[PDB]
């Protein structure tokens, strides 16, 4: 067993594999502080780790959002990977402005430069 | 006969 | 909201072109992440945009697709010189993209010169496909393939090479052994055989072999014996003494080939020799026969037994009767292709007709991509076709004499074409002919609102009619048209329908030098280009049709490599 300290300060036993998924673990080597992770997600993680994925993501979204945040903390790379997909599949077949209300981003184009990227995207690119 | 008529890949018309 | 490398990771499952340009859309940080890792690019017009800009945006691609004249060339209705010319692009990328790995090209020219800068520009070369290309020579490809080491695929399809010496094919090196595809299928000369039959016996990933028909009937069974684990053969000649020992021989080799899906050629196919082909049969999805000038009946035996069949493009000489048994024994086809066996004589000398089309409509759930060559048809005919298939989403139907009506009729087709368009609700492409009032043009406006490619010639009775289309065609991507009384009128009260679409091809129609010349200005950002051997377009009064105008939107405004009988309207 290795245990995993959260940012909240609660402690995680998992046993000697399970850890050692995270290559951001493997290369720390009493018991292992993550700053950067919660416990909330520290816990979900550990599922996964444990497991290995499908209602699994079945979470909502500022949730996977701090899911990928600590996949690539932690290098976990098959779980990156699966968060990773999860947010494409969320992007395809979506526009700009639905991909940017799913998103909460703000438009920071004028008018003229996003005719002209649109403009080249259509004219050219597709 | 006309020029690419009837429009087709094929060698004579 | 989070960092960069995460974004680039997410991106990496985002490989549509549609889905790229949306996220390249969202913000000014997305623009940059997407750029960056852009694998690929697709240009479907060589002069919609300057290589110069497609380089420095997406500077890590590592596969590109171009395309160069209209359609039409293959009609040749652009005379040779127009333009095309790839070598601008691999000058250009062959010191940028050095990791490039993948080139699809169509109807462009392509040059020796060309070939060698791939050849010894990327050394990561692993697709070459050429699709109806000319310009080059057996010795760009003895370059490819001296110096490509780990090329996979050589796609030779529906190209004119000329054809020195099939030397080059030998020019593969012993310790090359990486291809997966090679379609040699175009041609003449005559490769060296103990060559191929080395080349295809170590590269054990070879899964498509496209001959070349040159390499004769007697010489596949060995090919095959090598290769077991073909998933598409294209023959060579189909054609041989009538023995028992090669027919026996071609025959245990085949059935030998339990990974065959598609089976091409068939150049000069003798009857005695087919049958060979039955035990792949079982399980072939694509037929290609279109070179087999063999007679219905023998068609019939062999269709009789590929109950997989997705795809078949044959000869007319299948006959009425031939397609009915076709209806009957494909229920899983997806596209039919029906080519003429004599295109340039009139007298019908083939039972085939709107019945064999009918057939088929009504017998395959399934089919959804019709290219049909036949002497006749009718109004009754297309609806019965347009009420059996609404899912048809590719329709092509060729009359071959210029303007027959109906022939039970003698009305214009106008409503058979209606209703084909009023019920195929995702028909995407459509090619038309026959006798054509400006009343198809109005169905056409009104009910093809999915429609992209739209192909038609001798037709229609006035400008009205291409006001329709270019009214009412939501979806338009390419207009093509040949020999109508199609004009100023209606091009330039839709003159801005134009920056919509991809290309309007215009040649033997009614428009003016005039309207070209005002169009231009209208519209900076068309390439409009007036393409009339005649010599120089003041020589006549402005009043006067020009031969052909090609239209195409661009971001690289008028192109530089035009010759002596092509003008931009720019000034
Ligand atoms: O998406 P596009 O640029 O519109 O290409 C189309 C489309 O080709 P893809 O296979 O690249 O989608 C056609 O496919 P279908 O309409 O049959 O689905 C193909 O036609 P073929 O199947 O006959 O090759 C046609 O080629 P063409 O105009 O030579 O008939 C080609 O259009 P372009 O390459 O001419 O734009
Ligand atoms: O679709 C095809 O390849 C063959 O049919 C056509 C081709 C060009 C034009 Cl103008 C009209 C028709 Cl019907």
């Amino acid at each position: 067993k290795i245990v995993l300290k959260s940012s909240d300060g609660e402690s995680f036993e998992v046993e000697e594999a399970v850890a050692l998924e995270s290559q951001t673990i493997a290369h720390m080597v009493n018991g292992v502080p993550l700053p950067n992770v919660t416990s909330k997600i520290l816990a979900k993680v550990i599922e996964y780790c444990k497991r290995h994925d499908a209602d699994f993501m079945k979470i909502d979204q500022a949730t996977l959002f701090e899911l990928i945040l600590a996949a690539n903390y932690l290098n976990i790379k098959n779980l990156l990977d699966l968060t990773c997909q999860t947010v494409a599949d969320m992007i395809k077949g979506k526009t700009p402005e639905e991909i940017r209300t799913t998103f909460n981003i703000k438009n920071d184009f004028t008018p003229e430069e996003e005719e002209e990227v649109r403009r080249e995207n259509q004219w050219a690119f597709e | 006969q006309v020029v690419g008529w009837p429009p087709v890949r094929n060698y004579r018309k | 909201s989070f960092p960069e490398e995460v974004l680039e990771h997410v991106f990496s499952f985002i490989q549509l072109d549609k889905d790229r340009n949306s996220v390249s859309l969202v913000c000014k940080s997305w623009y940059e992440i997407e750029r960056w890792c852009r694998r690929k690019v697709f240009i479907g017009n060589c002069y919609a945009v300057s290589p110069a800009t497609v380089i420095r945006r997406f500077p890590k691609v590592r596969s590109v697709e171009l395309k160069g004249k209209p359609h039409f060339a293959d009609f040749n209705l652009v005379p040779d010189g127009w333009g095309g010319y790839v070598y601008p692009w691999i000058e250009a990328m062959s010191s940028s993209y050095t990791w490039l790995e993948e080139i699809r090209l169509k109807r462009m020219v392509v040059t020796d010169d060309c070939l060698e800068l791939i050849a010894k520009s990327f050394k990561n070369f692993k697709v070459l496909v050429l699709s109806s290309c000319e310009g080059f020579s057996t010795d760009g490809l003895a370059a490819i393939a001296a110096t490509c080491r780990n090329l996979k695929e050589l796609d030779l399809r529906e190209s004119d090479v000329d054809d020195v010496s099939g030397h080059w094919l030998s020019h593969f090196p012993d310790t090359y052994t990486s291809l997966v595809s090679l379609n040699i299928s175009c041609l003449a000369s005559e490769v060296s055989f103990s060559a191929l039959e080395r080349l295809v016996t170590r590269c054990p990933n070879l899964k498509s072999l496209k001959l070349n028909r040159a390499v004769p009937l007697e010489k596949l069974a060995t090919l095959l014996q090598r290769a077991p684990q073909l998933e598409e053969l294209g023959t060579g000649g189909y054609t041989a003494e009538v023995r028992p020992d090669v027919y026996s021989g071609l025959s245990v080799a085949l059935s030998g080939c339990k990974e065959l899906r598609c089976l091409s050629g068939f150049w000069d196919a003798v009857p005695a020799y087919l049958p060979a082909v039955y035990s792949v049969c079982s399980r072939l999805t694509t037929l290609n026969l279109s070179y087999a000038t063999v007679q219905s009946y023998d068609l019939v035996k062999l269709l009789c037994q590929c109950p997989k069949l997705q795809r078949l493009w044959v000869l007319d000489y299948i006959e009425d009767a031939g397609l009915e048994v076709l209806a009957s024994t494909c229920k899983d086809l997806r596209e039919l292709r029906v080519f003429p066996s004599e295109p340039f004589v009139m007298e019908p000398n083939v039972a085939l007709t709107e019945q064999g089309l009918v057939s088929v409509s009504m017998g395959c759930p399934k089919l959804e991509s019709v290219l049909y060559f036949c002497r006749q048809m009718t109004n009754a005919a297309l609806i019965t076709i347009a009420r059996n298939r609404p899912n048809m989403t590719r329709f092509r139907l060729c009359i071959i004499e210029p303007k027959a009506p109906d022939y039970l009729t003698l009305e214009p087709l106008d409503i058979g074409f209606g209703a084909i368009v009023e019920h195929c609700k995702d028909l995407r492409r459509l090619s038309l002919s026959g006798l054509l009032t400006d009343k198809v043009f109005e169905y056409i406006g009104t009910y093809a609102k999915k429609m992209e490619m739209l192909s038609v010639a001798f037709a229609g009775d006035s400008d009205l009619g291409m006001h329709h289309v270019l009214s009412g065609c939501d979806s338009l991507r390419k207009l093509e048209i040949r020999d109508c009384p199609f004009g100023d009128k209606a091009l330039l009260a839709n003159a801005s329908k134009l920056e919509t679409m991809r290309s309007l091809w215009m040649s033997s129609c009614s428009v003016s030098f005039g309207a070209c010349k005002l169009l231009g200005q209208k519209m900076p950002k068309l390439n409009v280009e007036v393409i009339d051997e005649r010599g120089a377009p003041d020589s006549r009064p402005e009043s006067c049709p020009v031969e052909r105008v090609f239209i195409y939107r661009t971001v690289a405004g008028p192109r530089f490599d035009m010759p002596g009988f092509v003008w931009n309207m720019d000034q």
